[PDB]
RNA sequence: CCCAUACCCGGCCGUCGCUGGCAGUCGGCAGAGCGAGAAAGAGAGUGGCGCGGACGCUACGCCGCGACGAGUAGGAGGGCCGCUGCGGUGAGCCUUGAAGCCUAGGGCGCGG
RNA sequence: AGCCGGGCGUGGAAUGCGAGUGCCUAGUGGGCCACUUUUGGUAAGCAGAACUGGCGCUGCGGGAUGAACCGAACGCCGGGU
RNA sequence: CUAACACGUGCGCGAGUCGGGGGCUCGCACGAAAGCCGCCGUGGCGCAAUGAAGGUGAAGGCCGGCGUCGCCGGCCGAGGUGGGAUCCCGAGGCCUUCCAGUCCGCCGAGGGCGCACCACCGGCCCGUCUCGCCCGCCGCGCCGG
RNA sequence: ACCGCCCCCCGGCCGGCGACCGGCCGCCGCCGGGCGCAUUUCCACCGCGGCGGUGCGCCGCGACCGGCUCCGGGACGGCU
RNA sequence: CCAUCUAAGGCUAAAUACCGGCACGAGACCGAUAGUCAACAAGUACCGUAAGGGAAAGUUGAAAAGAACUUUGAAGAGAGAGUUCAAGAGGGCGUGAAACCGUUAAGAGGUAAACGGGUGGGGUCCGCGCAGUCCGCCCGGAGGAUUCAACCCGGCGGCG
């Protein structure tokens, strides 16, 4: 859906704040496991060090 | 992965896919693109005609510099300028026609393929071909040499 | 939104990005299934068993 | 949606239990503990549970609100119910239905709440 | 041998689609709960708390 | 003992797609649906080329689909595509369309919303026309691919226009002994 | 009169085909069908008490009909077969006893 | 000869059966046997061909025994023939 | 195991695509990771081919202006035949007291528009051959078209 | 200066609030407390009581029905 | 004709290289037939005239608490006793497999043994078997409860 609902500021002591902030546009993008899952497993293999 | 590979299901099976009768030896052929005349002919002959021999001239210290020479054609040749110029062109009553400078773009060579949109234009280019010149000349148009 | 820009804005942060288009929006199959305009152009479902 | 967090989760979730050819899930308000997709408590919005009451006598019901989609902490409404087992099993069933709240759990609801009331008697 | 191919290279495009999934999918209780976190008494998983 | 053969016996089309993202699967099970609770059979095809794989899903370009639109008679229907519209640059005036494809590119997609049109994908078209009525089903050029040059009857072979495989193209890479009348044969 | 792994009838396993069926779990807000020789509407309209009803549906699932099943060299698929390490996850197990090893004990899987 | 336009369906023998098409590709390139035809040879369980079927790659009933003969080809079982 | 190539498959973007080299990020548990560069796309591959080379370099179809038009405008626009999944139309046709009379939906002779793809016929670009005439000028030539 | 895009304010529409609600009213359901006071409601026990479902601790037998088979005994008729 | 340098003398840091050396950090690596040949008195023992070749070899226990003392024997070696959670850890001692061997128990035995199919017989153990299932809805009888329906108050939820 294409609706960006409103969120609440919580304050630190855990009740809601009087602020809100409307919902970014990142949190309705579509989710592809298999795009996650892709890059991740390539990614982590750039912090591999070399055995011989 | 190792997982997936073929070796994985060939466990157990002695032969490892490659025969009892001709087993799987070093180089039964010979090595690299040995006998293209002798014994490998027919293959070099079916899939890559005219490997063997010699043809042209010898240009010793060739560089490409000196021949190089992008081409653009008509049908992009609006591309090379926003939209809006060309609607500004469209629209526009006193006749004037917009500069397109394809060596600003990094063309050389202007030759004439595609359609080309009914408005004048002043092409500006290095080499034209006679069919480009043409075809700017019947839309209505400029055709100037830089050097 | 700044970072990944909206749907109609581009990130301000990065070059030229804009969030993936969906591939299908309205992704409430059980809607898609019990919406009328589709109910309609139904043939009637065979449900009772054949046995030998 | 529903149907996409279904296909998300089908196979990678931590409720998750697949052994001796089977397959179970754990998630607190799935009737019937098995993965599909009628009795995944996470992704409806309109979720039924059942569990035995904190007290060692009553069953609590936990139904699922429809306003606080994605505010976990008032999410769910639960009743505790303390009597007789036709009764019991009368006002879940009233519930279940006449509120037309998610009505393919009505056997289920009944079943596993008859069970937690039999588990809940003292053994012979 | 030392020099085997160790790091893997992903298209800058691809990296940012995943973090964009990730970062939708972080969004949902369904998920987030499935992923093991024990969020029953958060008062909203989009979790936002002032600078202080 | 039956005289039979079990050679063909197995049929090789694809059962679903060999994919793994959730959307195009949720796809599938909707117009798994469709084709089978309806008679129509343009939602078995338009499910047969979901099942299909990247190469036999060619992109379809704007300057295709409009042409093949002003066709007569199929006036203000909706062109359906499987695969991908890729905006075409030597092409100025676009008409107002009513589109349905996977995906569509950036350029493409801005393009016919400034020039009027709607854009649809295969879940909204099934609420639109679930038997898909007033729609023309296009596809891009399958055999648009540079590997289709390659096959064929063999180069070095009497009347065989095949594009030989070779590293570099010049004047030093096949063009002596097969090729030429004055070294050796010309095929 | 006798009998083969052949043929006929029946059960079970699997493969292939029907690119078969099921989102209709449409319930006091309802009315339980789309097996029936005949391409297509249980069509919509206007004038002359008792509160009640099993299972389902990991749709990568479940269900129904037919046909078929030899195999070296070789090809392909599925392994909830197995070994070691890494990222996740099991509010996992464990000195009230882990790994490993032995067993005339109880079992599962066609098999690993 | 090529073009256009128009009219004719009792789909013009029997029987059977879905068909067409495109890529990539392993192993193989020592064969042997039998009815019939057949060349060399005194002849051979010899040497060499044609057609078909087998063995090789194949178990099962029979020929006491058996690579090829006669019958018949194979998922695990019960009954009948 | 590395490199190269081919083909098939999955993903992102798409006439573009790709930071692999470098740099910016208070260097440094993880982190030797990850993020960013966009006036760091140099560059590679692709978008144009052909010829040994000098080089050249990819449609055209109709009316008014001198059919026995020189030649300017008005236009229209990237072929044609056959086969083609789908879609459009639709003669007729789908019921019940009768009768007038509708709405909506399904059926369907024939007829359309015809995707991809195949076959065939044309057309265009480069090399080469044969025939023949015409045109342009800053330098009228072993010139150029 | 002009054009395109975007953010914000105001005004007018369209749609959604089932990836995104508050108040009022109505209906329904549930829970807690009184009202209720036992021909109602509930808990536990007994009968070798009945109906329905699933099974028998082990070893057995019989009956009828249906499918597939092998065989026997009768009777009738046609070309002859 | 043009273009571009000024040979046959000299110096010069940075970016670059580094399986030797000193001092460090780390690892999707190996885990005592592996990893360096070398985890240990390893380039050691040992071989060759010499050039040179070149191993095997880790583990008691938390702590030696490493078994005082009696007894048989010349002694090795035993029986008692003792330490320990454990000697079922006793100085090449964690765990302790297979091949192979001794003994005990059971069974069998003239076509070498072994094997597939089908039964039968005997065994070791198991069912913690040995008067045989439970589950609703009723009918009848003996009981006992702070008891049902309907209303009122308050709260909550669903739907419009
Ligand atoms: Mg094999
Ligand atoms: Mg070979
Ligand atoms: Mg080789
Ligand atoms: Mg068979
Ligand atoms: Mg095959
Ligand atoms: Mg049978
Ligand atoms: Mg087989
Ligand atoms: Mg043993
Ligand atoms: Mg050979
Ligand atoms: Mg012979
Ligand atoms: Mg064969
Ligand atoms: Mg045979
Ligand atoms: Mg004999
Ligand atoms: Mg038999
Ligand atoms: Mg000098
Ligand atoms: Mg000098
Ligand atoms: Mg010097
Ligand atoms: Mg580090
Ligand atoms: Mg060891
Ligand atoms: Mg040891
Ligand atoms: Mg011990
Ligand atoms: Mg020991
Ligand atoms: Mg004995």
């Amino acid at each position: 859906a294409c609706a960006r609902p409103l969120i609440s500021v919580y304050s630190e002591k855990g009740e809601s704040s009087g602020k809100n902030v409307t919902l970014p546009a990142v949190f309705k993008a579509p989710i592809r496991p298999d795009i996650v899952n892709f890059v991740h497993t390539n990614l982590r293999k750039n912090n591999r060090q070399p055995y011989a | 992965p190792s997982r997936l590979r073929k070796t994985r299901k060939l466990r157990g099976h002695v032969s490892h896919g490659h025969g009892r009768i001709g087993k799987h030896r070093k180089h039964p052929g010979g090595r690299g693109n040995a006998g293209g005349m002798h014994h490998h002919r027919i293959n070099f002959d079916k899939y890559h005609p005219g490997y063997f021999g010699k043809v042209g001239m010898r240009h010793y210290h060739l560089k490409r510099n000196q021949s190089f020479c992008p081409t653009v054609n008509l049908d992009k040749l609006w591309t090379l300028v926003s939209e809006q110029t060309r609607v500004n062109a469209a629209k526009n009553k006193t006749g004037a026609a917009p500069i397109i400078d394809v060596v600003r773009s990094g063309y050389y060579k202007v030759l004439g393929k595609g359609k080309l949109p009914k408005q004048p234009v002043i092409v500006k280019a290095k080499f034209f071909s006679r069919r480009a010149e043409e075809k700017i000349k019947g839309v209505g148009g400029a055709c100037v040499l830089v050097a | 939104d700044d970072l990944y820009g909206t749907w109609r804005k581009a990130a301000s942060l990065k070059s030229n990005y804009n969030l993936p288009m969906h591939k299908m929006l309205n992704t409430d199959l059980s809607r898609i299934l019990k919406s009328p305009e589709i109910q309609r152009a139904l043939r009637a479902p065979r449900k009772k068993i054949h046995r030998r | 949606s529903a149907h996409l967090q279904w296909m998300v989760v089908r196979n990678c979730s931590s409720f998750l239990i697949k052994r001796n050819k089977q397959t179970y899930s754990t998630e607190p308000n799935n009737l019937k503990a098995r993965n599909s997709f009628r009795y995944n408590g996470l992704i409806h919005r309109k979720t039924v549970g059942v569990e035995p009451a904190a007290d060692g006598k009553g069953v609590v019901v936990v139904m699922k609100r429809r306003s606080g989609q994605r505010k976990p902490a008032t999410s769910y409404v639960r009743t505790t119910i303390n009597k007789n087992a036709r009764a019991t099993l009368s006002s879940i069933r009233h519930m279940i239905r006449k509120n037309k709240y998610h009505p393919d759990l009505r056997m289920a609801a009944i079943r596993r709440a008859s069970a937690i009331l039999r588990s809940q008697k003292p053994v012979m | 041998k030392t020099w085997r191919r160790w790091h893997r290279r992903v298209n800058t495009t691809q990296k940012r689609y995943a973090i964009c999934s990730a970062l939708a999918a972080s969004a949902l209780p369904a998920l987030v709960m499935s992923k093991g976190h024990r969020i029953e008494e958060v008062p909203e998983l989009p979790l936002v708390v002032e600078d202080k | 003992g039956v005289d039979i053969r079990h050679n063909k016996d197995r049929k090789v089309r694809r059962k679903e797609p060999k994919s793994q993202d959730i959307y195009l699967r949720l796809l599938v099970k909707l117009y798994r649906f469709l084709a089978r609770r309806t008679n129509s059979t343009f939602n078995q095809v338009v499910l047969k080329r979901l099942f299909m794989s990247r190469t036999n899903r060619p992109p379809l370009s704007l300057s295709r689909m409009i042409r093949k639109m002003k066709l007569p008679g199929r006036e203000n229907k909706t062109a359906v595509v499987v695969g991908t519209v890729t905006d075409d640059v030597r092409v100025q005036e676009v008409p107002k369309l009513k589109v349905c494809a996977l995906r569509v590119t950036s350029r493409a997609r801005s393009r016919i919303l400034k020039a009027g049109g709607k854009i649809l994908t295969f879940d909204q078209l099934a609420l639109d026309s679930p038997k898909g009525r007033g729609t023309v089903l296009l596809s891009g050029p399958r055999k648009g691919r540079e590997v289709y040059r390659h096959f064929g009857k063999a180069p070095g072979t009497p009347h065989s226009h095949t594009k030989p495989y070779v590293r570099s193209k010049g004047r030093k890479f096949e063009r002596a002994r097969g090729r030429r009348a004055s070294r050796g044969y010309k095929n």
